[PDB]
């Protein structure tokens, strides 16, 4: 679940596959500017630490 | 702890774009219409809307 | 060799980005805009990434006392003894290379990086970054004592050797410009300036293409045409604040400096 | 920036330093419902009052 332990998952350190769930949402850019606005719940690992 | 990779946005003048889905963790893509980007020099494209 | 270490950097150039606050609370376009701050090390050695490159001159050569930065369409140089980093007080710069500055700062809330211009102006970019360190162990000290214990910790080395971590490289896009147009009676004159120029006019028929000289188009107003610099033989960093060129493919990879060590 | 006192200083003809120092409790709260410190690159517009 996002915002808690286990947001980013991997079978092992060298595994090429990954499972992610962090609620990455995009938004429409502000007029007269070039950028990409995105909102995302912070990493659960830091909160757990 | 994770990181968010976001490449530079694609701006198309006088046309339309449509992004296909790829096999990446939590991949989010979107297309926005009616944009008038600006840069340090001036307007990026003739096409207003 | 030290000069040989920047063999890849011969194929990269700085850029200008969008800084939300550049000194007086006015969003502007800056050559020292910050991109990201990494604080993986438990020592507290911040690593800052910004557009201006440190260690190369405009002549594309090694020099440790000069910083090359994009200005207009050209590349200018600034003295290295005029780089300031501040959170709440004056920080201490430990190491620099190319795109990255490795420094240490006291506790604060906002991070600001400032450089001097050719005209002796000040170009600064400042962002928000909640930073406070807690040293490894079970004591919240501030200054190293003269008698104590040794604990393992993680820091950033000053070695510039090749490392696994990489950064991407992309083709810079065409930059529109409006200072290359002039009005004469009833015609528009556009000047090459020494660079390839792509032009699109709406007046008349068949007035679109690319040129490398000074041309005049008759019976056309100055607002009726667009010109853009299109040469861009160098490579630029893939940043979310700049548009992406027509090609959506990766173009290069550059090794990152200052790895993590025990 | 926030602080408790205020100092204003200039330089003399003789290259001296002339300063005055008073007490003034300064702590500015940005308008709205968020206590930020740095303007963001994406947000909302809210009316505010400034000095021209
Ligand atoms: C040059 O600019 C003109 C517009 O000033 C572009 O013409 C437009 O092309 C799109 C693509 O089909 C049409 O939908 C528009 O109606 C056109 N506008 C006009 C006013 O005719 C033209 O494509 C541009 N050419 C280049 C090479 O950039
Ligand atoms: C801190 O020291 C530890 C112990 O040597 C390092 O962790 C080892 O790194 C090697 C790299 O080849 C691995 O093969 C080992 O499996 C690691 N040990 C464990 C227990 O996982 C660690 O890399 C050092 N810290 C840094 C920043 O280099």
């Amino acid at each position: 679940q996002p915002g808690r332990f286990g947001d980013i998952q991997s079978r092992t350190v060298e595994s090429n596959d990954l499972y992610a769930n962090t609620a990455l949402k995009l938004a429409r850019p502000s007029p007269g500017m070039v950028h990409v606005p995105y909102t995302q719940t912070p990493s659960g690992f830091k909160y757990w630490l | 702890e994770y990181k968010t990779v976001v490449p530079s946005p694609y701006v198309k003048c006088c046309g339309a774009s449509e992004c296909s889905t790829k096999e990446k963790p939590d991949y989010q893509c979107k297309v926005y219409t009616g944009v008038y980007p600006f840069m340090w020099g001036g307007a990026y494209c003739f096409c207003d809307s | 060799s030290v000069s040989q270490h920047f063999n890849v950097y011969k194929a990269t150039r700085p850029y200008i980005a969008y800084c939300a606050d550049c000194g007086a609370g006015h969003s502007c376009h800056s050559p020292v805009a910050i991109e990201a701050v990494r604080s993986e090390a438990t020592d507290g050695m911040l690593k800052i990434q910004f557009s201006a490159q440190i260690g190369i001159d405009k002549s594309d050569n090694h020099d440790y006392t000069k910083i090359r930065y994009a200005d207009g369409h050209a590349i200018e140089n600034a003295v290295r003894s005029s780089l300031k980093v501040a959170t709440s007080g004056d920080c201490f710069v430990h190491g620099t290379m190319g795109h990255f500055i490795l420094a240490k700062c006291p506790p604060g809330e906002f991070l600001q990086v400032s450089i001097q211009d050719t005209r002796n102006a000040v170009r600064a970019c400042r962002i928000q970054y909640h930073h406070d360190p807690q040293p490894v162990g079970r004591e919240k000290f501030t200054i190293r004592p003269h008698y104590g214990k040794e604990i393992p910790c993680t820091t950033y080395q000053q070695t510039t050797a090749k490392t696994v971590e990489e950064i991407d490289m992309h083709m810079p896009p065409d930059t529109p410009d409006r200072t290359l147009l002039s009005q004469q009676s009833g015609n528009v004159k556009i000047t090459v300036g020494g660079k390839k120029v792509k032009y699109n006019c709406t007046c008349g028929t068949g007035n679109v293409g690319t040129t490398n000289s000074d041309m005049t188009i008759n019976t056309c107003l100055i607002e009726q045409c667009h010109v853009s610099v299109t040469d861009h033989k160098k490579w630029q960093f893939n940043s979310p604040f700049v548009p992406r060129a027509d090609e959506p493919a990766r173009k290069g990879k550059v090794h990152i400096p200052f790895p993590l060590d025990n």
